């Protein structure tokens, strides 16, 4: 046998790449006339998620990691 | 030969290291903290970030918890084995939210009965 040389395609494929914030400001914010910290992130309403769970609100759907339920806004 | 906040604070710091705790940022500490199933968190002093240190101080208005601020947090560092990963590099012990009420599970120190007086005034 020879080498199998799997390599027609692709030169170097990585792993994926993940960047986060050092503090993460996303989250909470100001400027909803509170002292404290203001909810902007929709609060999941099922039990086995809660407050510290942050369905990340991109530009469509709900990504949750256990239910993962979707809201339309049309 | 005299008990303290800052002698106490060592043997809380390393009771919460024995079972887990010391929440390392802001993550995963958001669920405990709106669960309200924490009651005494350490910030780093002399924080550089004008937005957390204020919503720190937010969040402790929200439940009404007091936090710790003291200086030359290097003996802090020393005193909890910090240097890590074998021998290389050397992390930095800044924050930490503990979880379970004030004493975890493990030992009971009168250290717990002197930070709950401080906690008290």
């Amino acid at each position: 046998k020879k080498r199998k040389k799997k390599s027609y395609t692709t030169p170097k494929k990585n792993k994926h790449k993940r960047k986060k914030v050092k503090l993460a400001v996303l989250k909470y914010y100001k400027v909803d006339e509170n002292g404290k910290i203001s909810r902007l992130r929709r609060e999941c309403p099922s039990d086995e998620c809660g407050a510290g769970v942050f369905m990340a609100s991109h530009f469509d759907r709900h990504y949750c990691g256990k239910c993962c339920l979707t809201y339309c806004f049309n | 030969g005299v008990m303290d906040v800052n002698t106490a604070l060592q043997e809380v710091l390393k009771t919460a290291l024995i079972h887990d705790g010391l929440a390392r940022g802001i993550r995963e500490a958001a669920k405990a903290l709106d669960k309200r199933q924490a009651h005494l968190c350490v910030l780093a002093s002399n924080c550089d970030e004008p937005m957390y240190v204020k919503l720190v101080e937010a969040l402790c208005a929200e439940h009404q918890i007091n936090l710790i601020k003291v200086d030359d947090n290097k003996k802090l560092g020393e005193w909890v084995g910090l240097c890590k990963i074998d021998r290389e590099g050397k992390p930095r012990k800044v924050v930490g939210c503990s979880c379970v009420v004030v004493k975890d599970y493990g030992k009971e120190s009168q250290a717990k009965d002197v930070i709950e007086e401080y906690f008290k005034c």
